[PDB]
């Protein structure tokens, strides 16, 4: 909660799981993967998740021992949701975290590849990207034309993209 | 770069040293100013870094500053650190030195012992284990926290301290004016 | 030479008189009492027409308040 | 906002389960210390039965 | 006040024992307060670790005296530049 | 690590050279305002004349008086020189492109901006006479009074960010400069720039030789070219000048060095034009106009200008209130 | 005149060997006419150039490198 | 969502012999809610500033021989006076809210406007601009602020939810 | 090892290199024709430098709130607002006093030419 | 009428502080390995960017983007222990 | 807790020992202060928490309002004396 000063040294630890836990395999997205399909990761594993903080809520202060089965169930349903959108839509996902991995990792300047792969992870998939908490006679941001936050430089791959999705009549 | 707090600790005692015995008032002035500047070292060095930057601003630019103006046009008699008007004063200093030093170290423990209290000031061996948690989703960092609860619960703290600036502002001008 | 009527013998002919000749402090309090009463009088016009308000961001996870109902999904 | 509360408890299951595993390995391993002498390492120091991760490690 | 309030304005570090203590003593008033010292040892050893400190002494103690030294799933040390390197 | 001494050595060359030369264009311009030739005896147009000057200056006889801490008197140089020239770290030259990123920039800026006040006054405890020392005192006294306003200027800036990182302001500024909304605040946040490095507009101390000379030289044009970049990037766009999407889209068709070489070049050609325009009407300001007693001046400052920023601190936020617009961390 | 046209069609008509001598002694560039010598060697030069200011028609190339 | 206290919270717990009206009322309902008594303590007090400087004047005269004091002291007399006028008539109004004093003229007045609130379908202490967080540490702020009116005035602006009630 | 401490040890570097080298490389040659109480002061001089201090104080109070702004909103900014009358009152007694002059002790007598 | 010897001086400030930000961004750029810096990191992003590095294998922001995580991403974890702060 | 303490108890004794002027003083004073800080801004970050890190910030007010107060304080004592002895008021 407070972060290491003043020569923390960094240590690791030669062990295992004990025998009473399963195995759960993990998460191998980076931050630019994992921001990307954040909102897709939410819709589908909204229960799963809440199920989860509401088990750490539940049971105080015990935590991580009797909650660790829902925390697999988490990670495993997060993972169903990566490999799925890996299968159909590798390459606009690659191209909007590719986006997003120049620009600070700000949602707000790519724009144009995050189109297209909600276009496609919405007709595929069939998961929506939706805002929670914006009640009617608001506009969510992702949606806007002409937003006032336009990013310094448009990625070339996503601008393309955009336009011969535009002339095919994809979007 | 273990032992960097040892050596802000060990040169805040030389400077406090060669504050107190000084040719010229000034002289011992900017050794303060330099204490100032080993007490911000320390501040960044345990975590504190938006602290050390407020000493700087506040502790050096302002407080020093308005003491060396004085220094400058006021007039100030000094003697020099003579041996024959100072060492009738260190035998108390000694008692005074280990009695005050062990006695501030006293108060951080809870025994019944006399020097179970003292030396479990010492027992500071163990290195703390710093977990992360992925709890907390924005920069709030600590300027931030500090505008909450200056603003929040302790308002009235900030108003009192309205206060407090207005009479500093009150006063000296209330002494040095001379109505006509 | 230009004297002090005073606030007290005539209002507006001494908020004329500052206008015109002390004009650093009554545009300077003229700019600091826009600030709140326009704050007390104009932000309940802007909320009945102009829009209201946003909705909170969140904080922390948002927790609900359930009591953990049983899904099956992910039960390997 | 939004988004990282989308992937707070993905990477909270995460901590949990690095915690559990390093913990339990040195419990264990002041265990495999401190065999023979009579000690227990199993036992809390905290008087209320909740898990909680060690702290106040030795240098190395 | 700021009673829990921590750097990120989260709850402190010992929020849970206070929060334990002092749901210890809302519900008890005084005659029968002997009751609550074992929440508020957990809250003072939560602040101090005193205990923790009295317990990696007496450990420390007998790993010093042992030739063997350590015959167990080892911990590594890594500098800063190799975190994740192999 | 050679990436770091390297990019840390071509950022000293680049402004330890750019104060030198602002002196030769300080001459050519107040030369050609007064319908004169600048110097163009030692260069082949005039250049390198502060190289002949330094050169010079290196050779000359320095005089420790009776009067004076020998000390003292030669490290009050260093220390304005070196705090003079620290706060040179934290400007951008681009998005991130700081000798050091660090979350709290301003605040640093501010800190810095705080302790270039002690080699004036110290400096007048060196050779004690009883003019060098309230000539000292108007001195440092100006200095203090004109850096209040100078932090209130910038307190009102991050009402608008809340942030205290530097090159999250310019990107801020990306949908509006601060000038354009806050005119005023230009107008006000130029004439505490020029009061707080002393310049002949505001100046009433002027009206050694070698080391202790040459060292607060390249103090005071490096504290005109640090306060002409708070300017530039608090108030004024700082490496911006227009969206340049486009342009990009026509000429280039993926990322490679040379786009990002030319997408340098132009951020740090707006932050530059910026700067220089700044540093012109510094000279420009200090050609027409005659100085100040210092009642003037305390006058200017606590009765006039103070009132006027406390009136801004009431307006602002009120603004920010009536329209639901508060800035997020 | 203080143009940079006018330095540029002087260096143009001059030459660049003329240029860094002129640039080498004086700095300014000139256009001249060479009005005659000196029995010590010193070309003279006329300017009937439009843009010239009172008192820059007429100067002198000296010989050598101190001139006096 | 923006009414739930999230804390508990007294209910009914009068401060005297009177049911409790609120635990702290807006500076609206205190100014609606006020007797023409309370009125006659604002005037009162405005008539009693510059009359008791005349009279401490008339008793002993400052520059030996008595003279009416200036005007410029009896504006500001007046202006004081109204300030210890509106202090006392906040005070006294506040204690009916309180249940110290007598209250049932304004006990009515609360059970038909709340019922009108009922009646009009919105929430019953008003829809605040602040998250409920900012409402529960505003109402800690200005809860039983009307102790402490001799160091410093302080006053409920603040639409937050609860008030020492049921339901 | 970043980028910003090589420029808090190289700026020092810069400076004792170039005195060292005029000290180094000049002449010093002196001698005595070459080398070479206390008076009263007005109180705006020292009270521009007292009275400075407490609003120095004020500015880096309004640090924390201009950091805190979207979390306090509607709250805050009016504590804040109170804040800044407060000390408002306090800079109109100081310009209402006329502290900060220095006036001129002579004036041209006005007082008028009566006979006898 | 525009001196250019007035501005040359000025040219030269202009020229060098553009040459010094062009190629600090390509110092910049060739650090990061071809993509633009991180200019406000907050400690969400500081976290997420050792998390990044424990994930990728060494490298900096190399940004793998796999189904599952490899053998060695559940052992190579770090914990930080620092020192007695005396 | 050692810096805070040590500076703390030499700046005392260095207040208390003080016969050669007037304005050491005046600066054992405020690094008196500024020990009692550093101690506090500690147990602050020891404890995770920002109630120290309170009562800090507002302590730097509270020490900048004293200098102010006690220097006028000290000139008003040198308006009638135009001197400061040394060995003390
Ligand atoms: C609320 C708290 C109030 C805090 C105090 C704020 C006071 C205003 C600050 C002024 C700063 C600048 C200034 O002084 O300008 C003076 C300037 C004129 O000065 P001047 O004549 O040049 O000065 C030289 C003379 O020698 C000067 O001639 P002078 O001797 O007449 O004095 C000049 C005068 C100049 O200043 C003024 O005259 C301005 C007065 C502003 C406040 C007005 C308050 C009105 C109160 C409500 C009604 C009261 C009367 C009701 C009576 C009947 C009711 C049934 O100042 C005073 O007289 C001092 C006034 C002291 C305050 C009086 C008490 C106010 C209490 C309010 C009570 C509120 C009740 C509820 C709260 C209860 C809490 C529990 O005029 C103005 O600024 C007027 C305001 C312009 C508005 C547009
Ligand atoms: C008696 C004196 C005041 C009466 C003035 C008339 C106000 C009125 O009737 O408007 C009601 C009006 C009611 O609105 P509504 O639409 O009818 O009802 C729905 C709710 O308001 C809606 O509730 P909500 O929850 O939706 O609202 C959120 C709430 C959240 O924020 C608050 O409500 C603020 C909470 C802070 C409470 C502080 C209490 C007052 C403390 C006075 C000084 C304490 C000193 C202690 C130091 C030790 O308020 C806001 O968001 C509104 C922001 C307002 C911004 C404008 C502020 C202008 C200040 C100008 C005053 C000038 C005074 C100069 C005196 C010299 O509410 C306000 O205007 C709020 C005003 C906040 C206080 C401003 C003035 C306070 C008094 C200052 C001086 C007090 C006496 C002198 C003592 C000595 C030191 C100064
Ligand atoms: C700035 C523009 C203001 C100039 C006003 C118009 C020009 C003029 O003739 O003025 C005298 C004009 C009458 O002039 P004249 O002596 O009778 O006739 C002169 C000949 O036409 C001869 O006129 P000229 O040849 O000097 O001007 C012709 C003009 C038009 O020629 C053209 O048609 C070609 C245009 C190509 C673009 C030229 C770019 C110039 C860049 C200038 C840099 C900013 C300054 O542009 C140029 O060719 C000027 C060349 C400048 C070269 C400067 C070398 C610096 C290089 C530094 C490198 C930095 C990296 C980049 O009278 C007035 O304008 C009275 C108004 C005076 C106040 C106006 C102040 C406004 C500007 C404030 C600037 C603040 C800084
Ligand atoms: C960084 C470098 C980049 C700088 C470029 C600017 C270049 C500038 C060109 C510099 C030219 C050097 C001309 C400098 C010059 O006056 O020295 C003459 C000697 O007679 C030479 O001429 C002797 C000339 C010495 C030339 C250098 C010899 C090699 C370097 C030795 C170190 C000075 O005699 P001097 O006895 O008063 O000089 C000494 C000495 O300077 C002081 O350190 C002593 O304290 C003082 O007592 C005094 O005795
Ligand atoms: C006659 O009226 C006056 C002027 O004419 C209008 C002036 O320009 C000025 C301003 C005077 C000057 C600019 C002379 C400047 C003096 C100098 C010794 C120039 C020195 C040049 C330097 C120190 C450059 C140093 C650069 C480096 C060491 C490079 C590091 C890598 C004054 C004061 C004046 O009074
Ligand atoms: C508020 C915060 C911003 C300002 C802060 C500083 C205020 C300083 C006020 C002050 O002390 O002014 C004193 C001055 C007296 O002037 P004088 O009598 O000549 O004496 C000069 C030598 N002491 O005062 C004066 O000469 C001028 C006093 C002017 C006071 C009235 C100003 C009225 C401005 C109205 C603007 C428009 C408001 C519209 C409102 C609409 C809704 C109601
Ligand atoms: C950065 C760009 C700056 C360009 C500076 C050019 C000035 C120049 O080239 O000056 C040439 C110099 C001085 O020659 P001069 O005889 O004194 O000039 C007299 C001209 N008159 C006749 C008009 C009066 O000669 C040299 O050998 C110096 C060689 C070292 C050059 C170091 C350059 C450092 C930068």
């Amino acid at each position: 909660p407070r972060e290491a000063a003043a020569h923390w040294v960094p240590f690791e630890d030669k062990a295992n799981m004990p025998d009473n836990v399963p195995d759960v395999v993990e998460v191998g997205a980076t931050s630019a993967p994992l921001l990307s399909a954040s909102y897709f990761i939410g819709a589908k594993c909204k229960p799963y998740n809440d199920d989860f903080m509401l088990c750490r809520e539940e049971s105080q202060g015990s935590g991580a021992i009797d909650c660790l089965k829902e925390g697999r169930r988490v990670t495993r349903c997060a993972v169903s949701v990566i490999e799925d959108i890996n299968k159909s839509c590798l390459d606009e996902f690659r191209l909007h975290w590719q986006c997003l991995e120049q620009n600070n990792h700000q949602l707000s300047g790519c724009r144009k590849a995050e189109a297209l792969l909600n276009k496609c992870v919405f007709t595929k998939l069939n998961l929506e990207k939706k805002i929670p908490g914006l009640r009617p006679d608001e506009e969510p941001v992702f949606l806007k034309k002409d937003p006032w936050i336009k990013p310094a430089v448009d990625d070339f791959k996503s601008v393309r993209a955009y336009a011969e999705a535009k002339k095919n009549g994809t979007l | 770069t273990y032992y960097f707090i040892e050596i802000t600790i060990f040169l805040a005692i030389l400077c406090t040293i060669f504050i107190i015995s000084a040719k010229n008032p000034m002289v011992s002035i900017l050794y303060m100013i330099a204490l100032f500047v080993i007490a911000a070292m320390y501040l960044y060095l345990i975590g504190l870094g938006i602290f050390s930057l407020l000493y700087i601003m506040i502790y050096i630019g302002a407080i020093a500053v308005l003491f060396l103006f004085i220094i400058t046009l006021l007039d100030i008699n000094s003697t020099e650190l003579s041996v024959k008007s100072n060492i009738r004063d260190l035998p108390l200093v000694l008692i005074s030195l280990i009695v005050l030093t062990i006695s501030g170290l006293m108060i951080y423990s809870n025994d019944s012992i006399l020097i179970n209290k003292l030396l479990e000031a010492f027992g500071n061996d163990y290195n703390t284990i710093i977990t992360q948690d992925w709890f907390n989703i924005e920069n709030t960092t600590l300027l931030t926290t500090i505008g909450n609860v200056l603003l929040t619960n302790n308002a009235f703290i900030l108003l009192v301290l309205a206060i407090v600036l207005l009479l500093g502002i009150i006063g000296p001008i209330s002494i040095t004016m001379k109505h006509k | 030479i230009n004297a002090n009527p005073g606030f007290w013998n005539g209002p507006f002919r001494y908020l004329r008189w500052s206008a015109h000749n002390r004009p650093h402090l009554f545009f300077a309090f003229a700019i600091g009492i826009a600030g709140p009463v326009a704050a007390l009088t104009l932000t309940p016009l802007r909320r009945k027409y102009l829009y209201p308000d946003h909705s909170p961001l969140p904080q922390s996870y948002p927790l609900p308040q359930r009591a953990r109902e049983g899904l099956t999904g992910f039960d390997d | 906002l939004w988004a990282r509360i989308y992937l707070m408890p993905l990477l909270q299951a995460e901590e949990d389960r690095q915690t559990v595993r390093r913990s339990i390995a040195q419990l264990e391993r002041e265990k495999e210390i401190m065999k023979g002498t009579g000690f227990d390492v199993d036992k809390s120091v905290y008087n209320d039965g909740k898990f909680h991760a060690p702290a106040l490690m030795i240098p190395p | 006040t700021a009673a829990g309030i921590s750097l990120t304005g989260g709850r402190n570090r010992c929020f849970s024992e206070w929060q334990s203590f002092m749901h210890c003593t809302a519900k008890t008033d005084a005659k029968s307060r002997a009751q609550c010292l074992p929440n508020f040892e957990d809250y003072m050893e939560c602040l101090h670790h005193t205990k923790e400190k009295a317990r990696l002494r007496e450990i420390e103690s007998v790993l010093k005296q042992k030739k063997e030294g350590l015959e167990a799933p080892p911990v590594k040390v890594i500098p800063v530049k190799a975190i994740g390197l192999v | 690590m050679i990436i770091n001494i390297v990019e840390i050595l071509i950022f000293l060359v680049c402004v330890l050279f750019s104060v030198a030369y602002l002196t030769v264009a300080e001459r050519k311009t107040l030369a050609y305002m007064q319908r004169r030739l600048g110097p163009n005896f030692v260069g082949y147009y005039g250049l390198l004349q502060a190289f002949a000057d330094a050169v010079k200056l290196l050779l000359k006889e320095i005089v420790l008086p009776k009067e004076s801490n020998y000390i003292i008197l030669v490290i009050s140089p260093l220390i304005t020189l070196i705090t003079a020239l620290i706060g040179w770290v934290v400007i951008p030259l681009g998005p991130g492109i700081t000798l050091g990123e660090l979350n709290l920039g301003i605040l640093f800026s501010l800190a810095i901006g705080s302790l270039g006040v002690f080699g004036s006054l110290l400096s007048g405890w060196s050779s004690n006479s009883k003019y060098s020392l309230l000539g000292s005192i108007r001195s440092t006294a100006q200095l203090i009074s004109y850096e209040l306003i100078l932090t209130s200027i910038f307190i009102i800036i991050i009402m608008f960010v809340s942030s205290l990182n530097i090159t999250t302001i310019i990107e801020t500024q990306r949908v509006v400069w601060y000038c354009i909304p806050l005119l005023p605040l230009l107008l006000i946040f130029f004439i505490a720039s020029v009061a707080e490095t002393a310049r002949p507009p505001f100046d009433l101390t002027e009206s050694y030789s070698g080391s202790p000379f040459v060292f607060f030289f390249l103090a005071e044009y490096s504290n005109i070219i640090l306060i002409s970049a708070f300017n530039g990037y608090l108030l004024l766009g700082g490496y911006l000048s227009f969206n340049y999407s486009y342009l990009f889209n026509i000429l280039f068709n993926d990322y490679s060095y040379v786009s990002f070489l030319f997408e340098g070049l132009i951020n740090s050609s707006a932050y530059a034009i910026k700067l220089v325009f700044l540093m012109f009407s510094f000279i420009w300001v200090r050609a027409a106009f005659p100085r100040f007693t210092y009642d003037n001046l305390i006058n200017f400052c606590w009765i006039i200008l103070l009132p006027l920023l406390f009136g801004i601190f009431l307006i602002i936020p009120s603004t920010l209130y009536i329209f639901d617009s508060f800035p997020t961390l | 005149s203080s143009s940079l046209y006018r330095v540029l069609r002087n260096a143009w008509e001059v030459g660049p060997r003329s240029y860094w001598k002129q640039l080498n002694s004086i700095g300014d560039t000139k256009s001249g006419r060479l009005v005659g010598t000196d029995i010590y060697g010193n070309k003279f030069y006329e300017t009937d150039h439009q843009d010239e200011i009172h008192l820059r028609t007429r100067y002198v190339e000296y010989k050598e490198k101190d001139y006096d | 969502s923006s009414s739930t206290p999230l804390v508990k919270t007294s209910v009914n717990y009068s401060y005297g012999d009177y049911p409790l009206i609120d635990a702290d009322p807006h500076f609206k309902r205190v100014v609606g809610y006020m007797r023409p008594s309370d009125y006659g303590v604002i005037g009162l007090a405005t008539a009693a500033l510059p009359a008791g400087i005349c009279f401490a004047e008339w008793l002993d005269p400052v520059k030996g021989k008595f003279a009416r004091p200036s005007v410029k002291f009896l504006r500001v007399a007046t202006m004081l006076g109204f300030a210890v006028g509106f202090g006392a008539a906040y005070a006294r109004s506040s204690l009916r809210f309180f249940g110290v004093t007598e209250n049932a003229r304004e006990y009515k007045k609360d059970e038909a406007q709340m019922a009108a609130r009922k009646a009009a379908g919105l929430e019953p202490y008003g829809t605040s601009s602040l998250t409920p967080e900012l409402q529960e540490i505003a109402a800690k702020n200005s809860a039983h602020s009307i102790a402490g009116l001799f160091i410093f005035p302080w006053f409920n602006f603040v639409n937050h939810p609860y008030h020492g009630r049921e339901q | 090892m970043n980028t910003f401490i090589i420029f808090i040890i190289l700026i020092p570097i810069v400076g004792f290199a170039l005195l060292a080298v005029n000290i180094l490389l000049a002449v010093y040659k002196p001698y005595n024709e070459k080398l070479g109480t206390r008076l009263a002061f007005n109180a705006a001089f020292i009270l521009v430098a007292i009275l400075f201090l407490p609003f120095d104080l004020e500015i880096s109070t309004l640090l924390p709130y201009v950091m805190s702004i979207y979390l306090v909103s509607n709250y805050g900014f009016t504590i804040v607002l109170l804040f800044l009358l407060i000390l408002i009152i306090g800079f109109v007694y100081e310009i209402n006093t006329n502290a900060l002059k220095i006036n001129k002790h002579n004036k041209p007598n006005t007082d008028s030419l009566i006979y006898k | 009428a525009i001196p250019f010897e007035a501005l040359l001086p000025y040219g030269i400030i202009f020229g060098l502080l553009t040459a010094g930000g062009g190629a600090m961004q390509v110092l910049h750029v060739y650090r990061n390995g071809g993509v633009r810096d991180r200019f406000a990191i907050d400690q969400w992003d500081s976290q997420m960017m050792e998390r990044d590095l424990r994930l990728n294998g060494g490298q900096g922001r190399k940004q793998v983007d796999q189904a599952t995580a490899p053998e060695a991403f559940k052992h190579n974890h770090v914990w930080k222990s620092e020192r007695p702060l005396i | 807790m050692f810096i805070g303490t040590i500076i703390l108890v030499l700046s005392f004794l260095g207040f208390v020992f003080n016969r050669r002027n007037i304005i050491l003083a005046f600066i054992c004073l405020e690094t008196m202060l500024l020990g009692i800080n550093l101690i506090l801004l500690r147990n602050s970050v020891l404890f995770d928490d920002i109630s120290g890190s309170l009562f800090a910030i507002v302590i730097i007010i509270l020490a900048g309002v004293e200098s102010a107060i006690g220097l006028s304080l000290l000139v008003s004592y040198y308006r009638l004396r135009g001197v400061i002895n040394s060995y003390g008021i």
